[PDB]
C-alpha cells in the first residue's frame, strides 16, 4: 500500500545496504530465510509460502562485494535476481561510471527497476544509497537517477551521499567525483543526505567510547538513521508524518534540499543507567553540535528548517515544552522571515539493539533532520580543493580520454559557485 | 427527526470524532457491538437524531470518517468501538495531502469527493428531517483544511437552508506543530467564512494548559484533549436529545449568537473541571460553575477576553437546578463585568437548561462566547503568514499543484477585512 | 453569616494554624476526614463562620496557608489533620525569603501575590456576609514579615471596610533567635501601623516563662505555646460562634479597645493554668479567675504593666457564671488598682460572657489589655535596630534588593512617633 | 526542588569529596549502587531505575587519584561522565593550574556543570573543595569560581578551603598559591569556610585520644560538618534554616564573609558513657577554644557573627537558655553595634556514626559556624612568610615562565593587607 525500494551503489552503498536491511530484519521479526516465526508490507514482499524477500536492488561493477554478499549470512534473504555485477570498477574516474561502463548495466537496471515498481501499487519513492569518492558511486548515481527522473515524473527520490571528510581523505581526485556528481544531483534529487565518516568516527570514539571503531559501527549509526526515518510509515504514532511531508516542511525553495541527519540518544552499554534519558535531554543531545553528522558548526549559520523524528514512549506536551525552550534560546537562530522552524513526528514503536552490535536498548529515540545554511561552508572547501587540483591540470587526460570535456569542469565549477552564492544569500535576513 | 449528519476531516478530526462517538455511546447506554442495554426510555427516544437502527435492533452511528491515508482508518477498525460502524463508511485514499492544501482541496480531494458526497445524500434521504451537519477536522494538515473546506463548499451548494457546524482545532500560537500551516489555516478560515454558519475555534496551547494547570496533569496526552471536546459537543447538543424545562437547538443559537452574518466563530468552556482529590472539596453550586466558567484561565481559546467585549454569550446547563438560581447568577455577572460586554447589545445572555447530567456528576455547565478579542489572534497568524509570503518561502509546491499567488493575495485581504469589521463592531457604542 | 477568612504567613504561623485549626476541629466534634459526629446543635448553626460545608456533608476549613518554601506544606500535608485542608489553599514557592524583608516583600512576593488574591477573591465571593481577616504570621523572618505587609497593604486596598486582625509574634527582648530582625520588624511595624486594626503582640519569652513557671513544664516544646495561642484565639472568636447572656464581637471589640486609630495594639492573657496536679487544689472562683488574669507573670508581652497604665480592659468570659459575680469582681479589681488607669476613661472595663466552655474544664476567662506600657518594648527594638543601623551592618542585602536607607531613616522615624504618642497619652490627665 | 552541586579540586578536595559522599550513601540509606532497600531529591538524581546518582563533579589534572576513586568501593555510584582526568598536575604552581594547563579543561567542566545544572529545578548553591597549597587548589578554583560567578550573577557558592597550617607545612611555596588564590577568591566568594589540618590533628589526637590518625579521620570529621550543614535542606525540623538565611546572618559587610567551622560531641567510643551529653554541655564544648578548627583563639578577638545548627531530640527552651548564659559570659565578647550576635536552627535528624570509623553514635550533635575577628590575624603570618620569600625573590622565575607578572604578587599583597586592615577596623568599638 506504500512501498519505497532501495538502490546500493558502489561498496559503501552495498554495506550501508546490508546494515540496513539487517535492521529491518531484526524490526520485523524476520528470519534470514524469509520467514516470521500489515507492517512489513512496505518493505517487503511476500512470496507463495511464508517466506519474504526485500524490495532491494544492488548494483557493483566490481563482483567482489557482491560476492561477499551472497557469501555472507544474509544469502537466502535476498533475491539473486537483482545482485547486478559487472567487470571493471569505474576506479574512481567518473568518466567510467557516466559514459563508458555504466552504459552495459544501466538497461539492467532500470529494466528491475520497472519490474519491481510493477509489482508495487504504493510507490513512495527510492532510497539511493552511494559514496561520492568512489567513481562507481559519481558516476551510476548520476546516470540512474538523471534515468530515474526521466522516467517517472514526481516520485520521491531520496539519497545518502557519503560527503568526503574535509581532510580524512581515502582516495585523491575526490574534488573531481564529488563536483561533477553534485553538479548532476542537484537538479534531480528531491532530497539527500549528507553523511560524513570524519564525524561519525569521533562521535563512536567520543561518546561510544569506541577507540578503534570499524565500518561497521558508523553502517550501524547510518542504519538506524533510516529506520527511525521510515518508522512513521512502517509502523502507527500519535502524529505520524510521511515523506512528501518532509519535502514539504524543509524545502523553502526548489534548490536548497541538502540537509543532515543527527540521532540520539548515543550511550555506551555500560554507560546505560547514570542517566534517565529525558526527552528535553535527548533533544539537547541532538542539538549540540558534538552530535551533528557533518564537519559543520551550525554555530556559522542559521537553521532554516528543523524536523524531529521521536520513537517509543513520547507524550507531546512535554515534547512541546522541550522545543519552546530550545526555542527562547540565542545561538539556535533561524531566518527572521520563518517564524517557527519546527516539524514533529511521533511513533510508537521504539528502536530495537542490533545484536551483536555496541549501543544500549532504550525506550525513546530521535532523529534530527537539519536544513541549515552552515553546510553550505563544506561546499567551499571542496571547491577550494578542486581549484588547485584543476589549477594545474592534474588527473584531467585520464577523464578527457574517456569521453568528457574540460568545459564541463568548468561549468561544474560555475554550478556550485551559483548554488553557494544562493545558499549565502538565502542566509541573509529580510528587509523591513 | 431532526437527524444531525457528523463527518470527520482530518486525522484529529477522526481521533476526536472516536473519542466523542464513544462518549455518546456510554451515554445513551449503547455497547460496543451496537445493542441497546440501557435503563431510560429517554435515551430511545431521541436515540434517531444520533443513530440508525437496524434490524434484530442494531444501532449504528450516523457518522463518515474521512482521510486520504489508511492508518488512521486501520487503526479505528483496530480498536474497540469500532465495530458499530458502518464498514462503508470509512472513505480513505493512499496518499495522504501531507500538508499540501493545493493537494486536498485541487488533486485528491476531486478523487474522493464523489464517493463522500454519494455517501452524505444517501444518509440524507435516509433521514426523516435533516437539522444540520456537524464537522471535525484540523485547520493545519492539508487533509483537513483543503478537503473540509471541499466539502463544506459542496454541501453548501447542495443545501443553502441547513445548519452547519465546524470545530477547527486553530493552531496555537506559541507552539507549532508544522512550518507552513499559516498558508493553509489563511485559505481555510476564507473558504469558512464564506460558506460556514458556525465556527469553534479550539487550539492546543489552551486544552494544554487547562489539562496541566485545572486538571493538575503533569502528563496530558492526545485522548484527554480529544475527551475534553467531545464532553463540549455532547453538551452543546444534549438540548436536542432530551427534555430541559428550558431548551435550545442549533436554530436558536445560531440565531443568537449572530447578530451579523460575517462575526460568527465561537469559543467554548465546560464546567466543572476538578481533579481526582480536589472534588469532594468544594460545593457544586450554580454560582460556582457560572464562575468557573468566566475567567481567562478556563478559555478553550488563546486569547483574553478582557482585551475585547463579549459580543453574545450563551451557557447551556445540566442537571436539576431552579431556574431563579440561574437567572440572579446572569444577572450579577452581568453587573459586575458591564465594561465587558457591548452597550448596543441589552441582555446578552442566552441561557439554556436540560434535565439530564454527563453521567458521574450532579450538575454541570457549558459556555459559548461570541467575543472580539479574536481577531487578534488571526492577527498574529496573518502576520506570520505575512512574514512567510514576503519571501515567498515554500510557495513553489502550492505554485506547481495549481495554485496563484492571488490566492494569498485574495485570501489575506478577506482575512485583513474580518480583522478590520471585529475591530469596528468591538469599538460600536 | 459574618463568615471570618483565616490567612497564615510565615513558619511560626502555619505551625500556629495547624494547631489552631486543630483545636477548632475538637471544639466542633469535626473528624480528620471533615464530617461532623458531634452531639450538640450550637456547633452546627454557626459552622458556617468558620467551615464551609461541600456536598456528601463534608466540612473544610476557611483557611490559606501560605510560605514560600515546600518543606512546611509538605509536613502539613503529611501528619494528620492535614486531609480536610482543600489542597489547592497551599500556596508556596520555592526560595524562601531568608530573613530579607525585602524579598518578601518585593521579589518572591511579588509572584505568589497574584494567585493568593485570587484564592482570596474566590473565598470572598465564596461566603454570605465577610466580616473580617485574622493573620497568623512572625515578624522575625523574612517571610512572615513581609509578605505578612504585603498582602495586608493589597487587602486593605481591597477592602476598607472589613476589619483586620494580626497576631504577630513580636520577638523577645533577651533572646534572639536572627541576627538582623530588628530591620523588618521595624518595616513590618511601620506597615502594620499604616494598615492594620489590631494587633496581638506575643513574645515567645513570656511564653516560655508562663510554661516554664506557672505550668511548671521543664522542657517547653513549639507545641506547647502554639497550643496556648490557639486557646487565646478561640476564646477570642468563641462570643461569636456561640450564645452567651452578654455577647461580643470582633467590631465590638474594636470600638472598645481603640480610642485613636494608632493606638491599637494589645496583649492577651489566659486563665486558668493548672499544672496536672496543682489542678484539684483550688476553686473555680470569677474572683479566681479575675485575679490570675491581672498580675506580672501571666501576661504573654514581655512589659510590666505597672510601668505604665491600662487604657482599656476586655474581658470574654466562657462557662455558665452569675454577671453579678463578675461586677462585683471587676468593681473591687477597678479599686484596688486606681492607679493602673487612665484617669480621663471612667469605666474602662468592657465585659463579655459566653455559654460554653473551653472542652474539659468548667469555666475560663480571656483578658485583652490595650495598655502604655508596651511601647517600652518598642523603645529597646529601635535602640537595637539604631545601634544596627549606625554601622549600616547587613544593609547590603537590602539595598541590593531595591530598598533604600531612606526607608529605614522613615520606618524609625514612624516608630519614634507611635512611642512618643504612647506616652504623651499615658502621661494625659 | 532544593538542590545543590558539589565540585572537587585537587587531592584534597577529590578525598574530601570521597568522605562527604560516603557519608550522604550511609545517611539516606543508599547502596554504592544507587539503590535503597523526597530526602535523596537535594543531592542524588533518580534513573528510570531504583538507581540514584550523586550530582558529583571531580576534576583533577593528576589521574592516579581519580583511578583510585574508579577502582574504589564507589565505583558503581559515580556517573564516569563527571570524572575528569587531566595530564600533567599543577604540581604547587599556580600560574599552571590558572594560565597554562586549566584552559586544557575549562570548558569541559563548564559545560558539565551547565549540563548539571539545566536537569535540576530546585539549584540552590555550589560546594567547592580545595586546598591551597596545591597548585591545582589555587589555580583552578580562582579559574572554576570565575567562570561560574561570570555566568551566573546571584546564586550561593560555598568553599571548604585547606588554609595551610601556621608552622606543619608539606609544601614550599604555599604562601604564594595561598596568597594568589585568596586576593582572587576574595571577590567571587560568597562565603568560604577556612579549615586547618594541625587543628584536626590536635583535635583528634587529644579528644579522640587516636595518637596517629591518617588523612581519613580528618576527612571523617570534614564530611560530618558539611552533613550538618545541609541537614536542615536535607530533613525538616522544628526550625529549619536555609543558605541565604546564613549568608544574610554572618555578613555584615560584603567583604568579611570568612568564618570557620567547629562540630560537638566529639568522644571516644569507650568514653560514650560517663557522661549526659547536655545541650549546655555541647554548647560549652562547641564554644571552647581547644575544639576551634583553625589555628586561632578566639580571645583574641570578637565574635560578630555565630550560628548554631542542632540536629537531634533538642528542645528549643533550654537551647535558648544555655545561649542567654553563654551571653553573660565576659570573654565571649562581641562587638558594641551588635546586640545580639546568634543564629539558631534545628533538625529532627541525629547524625549517624560512619561504619568502620572512630566516633561514637550520639543522639545530639551540634555544628558552630563563627564569623570573629580573630581569624584577621592569621591572613598576617601568611603575608609574613610570603614576605621573606618574595623579599629575594626567591621561586618567582616558575611563575614568570608561565605567564604571571611580579605585578599580580604585588596587588594581591597589596589587597591582602586591605582586607586585613577592614577586618581590624571593624574590630574596633562604635563611637558613642
Ligand atoms: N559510510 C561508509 N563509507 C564507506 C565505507 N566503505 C567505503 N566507504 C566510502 O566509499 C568509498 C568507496 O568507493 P566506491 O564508491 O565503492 O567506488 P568503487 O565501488 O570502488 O568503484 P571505483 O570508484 O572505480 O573504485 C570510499 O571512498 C569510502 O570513503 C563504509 O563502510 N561506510
Ligand atoms: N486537539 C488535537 N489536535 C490534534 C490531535 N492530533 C493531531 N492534531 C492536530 O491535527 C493536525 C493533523 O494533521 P491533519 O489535519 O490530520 O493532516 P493529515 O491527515 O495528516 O494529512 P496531511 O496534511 O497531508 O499531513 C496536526 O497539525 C495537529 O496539530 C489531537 O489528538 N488533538
Ligand atoms: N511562637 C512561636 N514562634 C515560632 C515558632 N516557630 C518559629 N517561630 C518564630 O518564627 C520565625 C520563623 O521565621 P519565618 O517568619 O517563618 O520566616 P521563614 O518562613 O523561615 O522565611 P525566611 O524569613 O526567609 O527564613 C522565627 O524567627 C521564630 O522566632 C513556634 O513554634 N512558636
Ligand atoms: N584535609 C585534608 N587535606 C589534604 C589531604 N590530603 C592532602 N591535603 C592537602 O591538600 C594538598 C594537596 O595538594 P593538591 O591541592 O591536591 O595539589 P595537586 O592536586 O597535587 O596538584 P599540584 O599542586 O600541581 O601538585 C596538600 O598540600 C595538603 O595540605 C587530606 O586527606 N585531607
Ligand atoms: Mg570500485
Ligand atoms: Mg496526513
Ligand atoms: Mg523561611
Ligand atoms: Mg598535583
Amino acid at each position: 500500500m506504500r512501498e519505497c525500494i532501495s538502490i546500493h551503489v558502489g561498496q559503501a552503498g552495498v554495506q550501508i545496504g546490508n546494515a540496513c536491511w539487517e535492521l529491518y530484519c531484526l524490526e520485523h521479526g524476520i528470519q534470514p530465510d524469509g520467514q516470521m516465526p500489515d507492517s512489513f508490507n512496505t518493505f517487503f514482499s511476500e512470496t507463495g509460502a511464508g517466506k519474504h524477500v526485500p524490495r532491494a536492488v544492488f548494483v557493483d561493477l566490481e563482483p567482489t562485494v557482491i560476492d561477499e554478499v551472497r557469501t555472507g549470512t544474509y544469502r537466502q534473504l535476498f533475491h539473486p535476481e537483482q545482485l547486478i555485477t559487472g567487470k571493471e570498477d569505474a576506479a574512481n574516474n567518473y568518466a567510467r561510471g557516466h559514459y563508458t561502463i555504466g552504459k552495459e548495466i544501466i538497461d539492467l537496471v532500470l529494466d528491475r527497476i520497472r519490474k519491481l515498481a510493477d509489482q508495487c501499487t504504493g510507490l513512495q519513492g527510492f532510497l539511493v544509497f552511494h559514496s561520492f569518492g568512489g567513481g562507481t558511486g559519481s558516476g551510476f548515481t548520476s546516470l540512474l537517477m538523471e534515468r530515474l527522473s526521466v522516467d517517472y515524473g514526481k516520485k520521491s527520490k531520496l539519497e545518502f551521499s557519503i560527503y568526503p571528510a574535509p581532510q580524512v581523505s581515502t582516495a585523491v581526485v575526490e574534488p573531481y567525483n564529488s563536483i561533477l556528481t553534485t553538479h548532476t544531483t542537484l537538479e534531480h534529487s528531491d532530497c539527500a543526505f549528507m553523511v560524513d565518516n570524519e564525524a561519525i568516527y569521533d562521535i563512536c570514539r567520543r561518546n561510544l567510547d569506541i577507540e578503534r571503531p570499524t565500518y561497521t559501527n558508523l553502517n550501524r549509526l547510518i542504519s538506524q538513521i533510516v529506520s527511525s526515518i521510515t518508522a512513521s510509515l512502517r509502523f502507527d504514532g500519535a502524529l505520524n508524518v510521511d515523506l512528501t511531508n518532509f519535502q514539504t516542511n524543509l524545502v523553502p525553495y526548489p534548490r536548497i534540499h541538502f540537509p543532515l541527519a543527527t540521532y540520539a540518544p548515543v550511550i555506551s552499554a555500560e554507560k546505560a543507567y547514570h542517566e534517565q534519558l529525558s526527552v528535553a535531554e535527548i533533544t539537547n543531545a541532538c542539538f549540540e553540535p558534538a552530535n551533528q553528522m557533518v564537519k559543520c558548526d551550525p554555530r556559522h549559520g542559521k537553521y532554516m528548517a528543523c524536523c524531529l523524528l521521536y520513537r517509543g514512549d513520547v507524550v507531546p506536551k512535554d515534547v512541546n515544552a522541550a522545543i519552546a525552550t530550545i526555542k527562547t534560546k540565542r545561538s539556535i537562530q533561524f531566518v527572521d522571515w520563518c517564524p517557527t522552524g519546527f516539524k514533529v513526528g511521533i511513533n510508537y514503536q521504539p528502536p530495537t539493539v542490533v545484536p551483536g552490535g555496541d549501543l544500549a536498548k532504550v525506550q525513546r529515540a530521535v532523529c534530527m533532520l537539519s536544513n541549515t545554511t552552515a553546510i553550505a561552508e563544506a561546499w567551499a572547501r571542496l571547491d577550494h580543493k578542486f581549484d588547485l587540483m584543476y589549477a594545474k591540470r592534474a588527473f584531467v587526460h585520464w577523464y578527457v580520454g574517456e569521453g568528457m570535456e574540460e568545459g564541463e569542469f568548468s561549468e561544474a565549477r560555475e554550478d556550485m559557485a551559483a548554488l553557494e552564492k544562493d545558499y549565502e544569500e538565502v542566509g541573509v535576513d529580510s528587509v523591513e | 427527526m431532526r437527524e444531525i449528519v457528523h463527518i470527520q476531516a482530518g486525522q484529529c478530526g477522526n481521533q476526536i470524532g472516536a473519542k466523542f462517538w464513544e462518549v455518546i455511546s456510554d451515554e445513551h447506554g449503547i455497547d460496543p457491538s451496537g445493542n441497546y442495554v440501557g435503563d431510560s426510555d429517554l435515551q430511545l427516544e431521541r436515540i434517531s437524531v444520533y443513530y440508525n437502527e437496524a434490524s434484530s435492533h442494531k444501532y449504528v452511528p450516523r457518522a463518515i470518517l474521512v482521510d486520504l491515508e489508511p492508518g488512521t482508518m486501520d487503526s479505528v477498525r483496530s480498536g474497540a468501538f469500532g465495530h458499530l460502524f458502518r464498514p462503508d463508511n470509512f472513505i480513505f485514499g493512499q496518499s495522504g495531502a501531507g500538508n499540501n492544501w493545493a493537494k486536498g482541496h485541487y488533486t485528491e480531494g476531486a478523487e474522493l469527493v464523489d464517493s463522500v458526497l454519494d455517501v452524505v445524500r444517501k444518509e440524507c434521504e435516509n433521514c426523516d428531517c435533516l437539522q444540520g451537519f456537524q464537522l471535525t477536522h484540523s485547520l493545519g494538515g492539508g487533509t483537513g483544511s483543503g478537503m473540509g473546506t471541499l466539502l463544506i463548499s459542496k454541501v453548501r451548494e447542495e443545501y443553502p437552508d441547513r445548519i452547519m457546524n465546524t470545530f477547527s482545532v486553530v493552531p496555537s500560537p506559541k507552539v507549532s506543530d508544522t512550518v507552513v500551516e499559516p498558508y493553509n489555516a489563511t485559505l481555510s478560515i476564507h473558504q469558512l467564512v464564506e460558506n460556514t454558519d458556525e465556527t469553534y475555534c479550539i487550539d492546543n496551547e489552551a486544552l494544554y494548559d487547562i489539562c496541566f494547570r485545572t486538571l493538575k496533569l503533569a502528563t496530558p496526552t492526545y485522548g484527554d484533549l480529544n475527551h475534553l471536546v467531545s464532553a463540549t459537543m455532547s453538551g452543546v447538543t444534549t438540548s436536542l436529545r432530551f427534555p430541559g424545562q428550558l431548551n435550545a437547538d442549533l436554530r436558536k443559537l445560531a440565531v443568537n449568537m449572530v447578530p451579523f452574518p460575517r462575526l460568527h466563530f465561537f469559543m467554548p468552556g465546560f464546567a466543572p473541571l476538578t481533579a481526582r482529590g480536589s472534588q469532594q472539596y468544594r460545593a457544586l453550586t450554580v454560582p460556582e460553575l457560572t464562575q468557573q466558567m468566566f475567567d481567562a484561565k478556563n478559555m478553550m481559546a488563546a486569547c483574553d477576553p478582557r482585551h475585547g467585549r463579549y459580543l453574545t454569550v450563551a451557557t447551556v446547563f445540566r442537571g436539576r437546578m431552579s431556574m431563579k438560581e440561574v437567572d440572579e447568577q446572569m444577572l450579577a455577572i452581568q453587573s459586575k463585568n458591564s465594561s465587558y460586554f457591548v452597550e448596543w447589545i441589552p441582555n446578552n445572555v442566552k441561557v439554556a437548561v436540560c434535565d439530564i447530567p454527563p453521567r458521574g456528576l450532579k450538575m454541570s455547565s457549558t459556555f459559548i462566547g461570541n467575543s472580539t478579542a479574536i481577531q487578534e489572534l488571526f492577527k498574529r497568524i496573518s502576520e506570520q503568514f505575512t512574514a512567510m509570503f514576503r519571501r515567498k518561502a515554500f510557495l513553489h509546491w502550492y505554485t506547481g499543484e495549481g495554485m496563484d499567488e492571488m490566492e494569498f493575495t485574495e485570501a489575506e485581504s478577506n482575512m485583513n477585512d474580518l480583522v478590520s469589521e471585529y475591530q469596528q463592531y468591538q469599538d460600536a457604542t
